[PDB]
């Protein structure tokens, strides 16, 4: 039993949203699918509850009316849909298989949904060597600054001792860095290449590392 | 509703140490409806304990689960590497149901010293007309810290944004990243920039500075 | 001619025990859907049990005035008739106090159809009452077994509220046609030297020892019937594990009345009561242990405990018969289904409360103590007792 859901979602105040969840053959035998959802990371509090076959819902009165699960019939996908959006409702949903002892056996990656009256910004990354300061050393570390971008979602490669930081927000904006710590032996005298991919705006940009 | 709170929210123990942590309800749950649940700090909540005492499939048996009444605790025999995650408990004893607080464990180990390396603007944010100072303070114990940024001998606080990693997952150290981000006319008009932090690990503070008209 | 046989109303008491089975045995598995449903605490449901178990108390007794004055006839119509009410409008329950009210009616109309089906047993066969017993007994615990299936298959095909409506007109109707059909052995009544009153057997010690004994067995039986499934899940077990578990813990209730009656015609009753209360004794100290086993153990633990428990609904009807009289048999046994209901407040809500305060582990220790407080009152207090005098 396996547990997929939809992707992350951008999502301008006062619209709608639609999370999918989709399950195996049968696994929703005699389970009910829960959504539940978390803030930040930090905490978990309970959206609802349907029935896979009667259609039956149950609903926390922090969402009264303001969720509506729905299953496919065919008993593969769930569906949650969202329609009072305000600043609080950005956080990650997840959906899981909940036997009648409450107990969520298996749930999906998440889906974080955030609410932005802002548009998708695309990333602007940039190197970060030493310099001719200071070239003595056991191990050098360099580094790739991500800045300006918007959603939240990006992934940078290096091509072991990385070290990605949490993005911040700097006034409706998204700053993100990630280091690496090499051998001096390994640069400049090897190719270094860090690979930032903002998935959003389909932006995968290469920056090679060289001396400043 | 049921009110849960799960106590210490945050801790740290040694490797190979025996962990408890307990999570209290306002009223009685049944033992029966009272289940634990483990976060990795990347990855998606998993079940964990189900019913106070049983644990989930592909689930080592150093994990144990007791409690009755209100009160209730996870108990780890031997405190592994793999274990330092975040443990929700969950009751549904009556609905709604609602979920603790959570308890973020983490691994102890024997401080280390930072290593500090401070980064010019680059040429490319140069050209576009920011300039940002970044300071990265890596594979330190424990997670507290202190940064002063200083430009041309004095402390700067507007655009510092310090930012912490989790605990790396090999070494069990953190690291920090302090971004100094200012115009370029506020660039160009000074000299020398300064980075020091201060740790636990040494009494004198770890000194990483950088001129522009040095080299 | 086929009216006048002897067995042919022993088959008619057990068709009207199987008939009523649903309405006590089908709880075990759907007190916690029902919870789920209600959104309520276990303790809540298990407290609508109860107050059904606890009505019959003052059913019982009332039936059975009617019976044993009047005959047996019109008190089933208006048993059959209240089990109607209540099971057939259980399917449209959405409230907590809706269930409890028409939970409590069908206890009540169930009540008094098993003392009428337990009478007529007892006193068409004066020379095997054990026997008698056992199979009326093994109707009402076996009869939720086929009940079960049919009731299930309606609620996934056509719903909720028409399984309970249709299951409840049918067992109604078909008890109704039955009390046309049911009569006693003498077609008046007259009064015997061995035939003790309500008041004059309340006097006896005898009476309150065996009260007290029933009392004391039924404490793990009916927690058990209550929270099997919750327990079990709290060892770890499967949906499906808890379902064949309830089926075989059924099985060997049912099985074992007409076992345990044969054995207490054969034997004295009292030694067969001792016998069972020990045994059910040490099943309930050990439960938690090989109980916490595995899935086998758990399952083979619950049919020796609801082996050991259900021997005593044939042991004690019989025991009143013959010590009591016959002529006053029906009300006589009404004051042992008090027992049974004083017993059950601990078996469902209280019970419950205690584990939710105190685990699992506590509830089960007191049904331990209990059952031994009663071995040590069947098998050294009551046989040394005499036979009352009045
Ligand atoms: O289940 C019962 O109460 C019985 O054995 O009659």
């Amino acid at each position: 039993v396996q547990l997929q859901q939809s992707g992350p979602e951008l999502v301008k105040p006062g619209a709608s949203v639609k999370i999918s969840c989709k399950a195996s053959v049968n696994s929703f035998t005699g389970y009910f699918v829960n959504w539940v959802k978390q803030s930040h990371g930090k905490s978990l509090e309970w959206i609802g509850r349907v029935h896979p076959y009667n259609g039956n819902t149950f609903y926390n009165q922090k969402f009264k009316g303001r969720v509506t699960l729905t299953v496919d019939r065919s008993s593969t996908t769930a569906h949650m849909e969202l329609l009072s959006l305000t600043s609080e409702d950005s956080a990650v949903y997840y959906c899981g298989r909940r036997d009648d002892y409450d107990t969520m056996d298996y749930w999906g990656q998440g889906t974080s949904v955030t609410v932005s009256s802002a548009k998708t910004t695309p990333p602007s990354v940039y190197p970060l060597a030493p310099g001719c300061g200071d070239t003595t050393g056991s191990s050098v570390t360099l580094g790739c600054l991500v800045k300006g971008y918007f959603p939240e979602s990006v992934t940078v490669t290096w091509n072991s001792s990385v070290h990605t930081f949490p993005a911040l927000l700097q006034s409706g904006l998204y700053t993100m860095s990630s280091s690496v710590t090499v051998p001096s032996s390994t640069w400049p005298s090897q190719t270094v290449t860090c690979s930032v991919a903002h998935p959003a705006s389909s932006t995968t940009v290469d920056k090679k590392l060289e001396p400043s | 509703d049921i009110v849960m709170t799960q106590s210490p929210a945050i801790m740290s123990a040694s490797l190979g140490e025996r962990v408890t942590m307990t999570c209290t309800a306002s009223s009685s749950v049944t033992s029966s409806y009272l289940h634990w649940y483990q976060q990795r700090p990347g990855s998606s909540p998993k079940l964990w304990i189900y019913s106070t005492s049983n644990l989930a499939s592909g689930v080592p048996g150093r994990f144990s689960g007791r409690g009755s009444g209100t009160s209730y605790s996870l108990t780890i025999s031997s405190m592994e590497a793999e274990d330092a995650a975040t443990y929700y408990c969950h009751q549904y004893h009556r609905s709604p149901p609602t979920f603790g607080g959570g308890t973020k464990l983490e691994i102890k180990r024997a401080d280390a010293a930072p290593t500090v390396s401070i980064f010019p603007p680059s040429s490319e944010q140069l050209t576009s007309g920011g300039a940002s100072v970044v300071c990265f303070l890596n594979n330190f114990y424990p997670k507290d810290i202190n940064v002063k940024w200083k430009i041309d001998g004095s402390e700067r606080q507007n655009g510092v944004l310090n930012s912490w990693t989790d605990q790396d997952s090999k070494d069990s150290t953190y690291s920090m990243s302090s971004t100094l981000t200012l115009t370029k006319d506020e660039y160009e008009r000074h000299n020398s920039y300064t980075c020091e932090a201060t740790h636990k690990t040494s009494t004198s503070p770890i000194v990483k500075s950088f001129n522009r008209n040095e080299c | 001619g086929l009216l006048g046989n002897r067995w042919f109303y022993l088959v008619l008491a057990v068709l009207l025990m199987c008939m009523i089975s649903g309405v006590q045995y089908s709880w075990t598995l759907y007190a916690n859907p029902v919870k789920d449903n209600l959104g309520v605490s276990l303790a809540a449901v298990q407290t609508a049990f109860t107050l059904s178990q606890v009505i019959q108390a003052g059913s019982q007794p009332g039936g059975g005035y009617f019976v044993d004055k009047f005959g047996p006839r019109i008190p089933l119509m208006f048993g059959g008739a209240m089990v109607l009410a209540g099971w057939t409008f259980m399917g449209m329950v959405d409230s907590v106090p809706a269930l409890y009210a028409l939970y409590t009616l069908a206890g009540a109309g169930v009540g008094i159809v098993y003392g009428i089906a337990m009478n007529t047993a007892n006193r068409w066969f004066p020379d095997k009452r054990g026997l008698a017993s056992g199979f009326t007994a093994a109707g009402y615990g076996l009869g939720v077994l086929p009940f079960l299936p049919l009731i299930s298959s309606v609620l996934k095909v056509e719903g909720v509220g028409a399984a309970f409506m249709y299951t409840g007109l049918i067992m109604g109707i078909l008890i109704i046609l039955i009390a046309f059909v049911i009569r006693f052995p003498g077609q008046q009544i007259v009064v015997t030297d061995k035939d003790f009153n309500s008041g004059e057997m309340l006097r006896t010690p005898q009476f309150w020892v065996l009260w007290t004994a029933f009392f004391s067995v039924n404490f793990g039986g009916l927690l058990l019937v209550a929270n099997s499934v919750p327990y079990g899940r709290s060892l770890g077990l499967a949906a499906g594990v808890l379902t064949i578990g309830v089926s075989i813990q059924n099985l060997f209730n049912g099985g074992c009345r007409p076992f345990w009656g044969f054995v207490s015609d054969k034997i004295g009753r009292y030694k067969t009561m001792s016998v069972v209360f020990g045994i059910n004794a040490v099943v309930l100290a050990l439960f938690p242990t090989i109980a916490a086993l595995g899935d086998v153990a758990f399952i083979a633990m619950l049919a020796i405990a609801f082996f050991t428990w259900g021997g005593s609904y044939a042991l004690f009807p019989s025991t009143n018969s013959d010590i009591f009289g016959t002529a006053y048999s029906a009300r006589n046994y009404g004051f042992f289904w008090a027992a049974k209901a004083t017993a059950s407040i601990f078996g469902g809500g209280l019970g419950a409360a205690i584990a939710t305060n105190f685990g699992w582990n506590t509830a089960f220790l007191i049904t331990a103590i209990t059952s031994f407080i009663a071995f040590a009152l069947a098998t050294f207090v009551i046989p040394r007792m005499g036979r009352p005098v009045k």
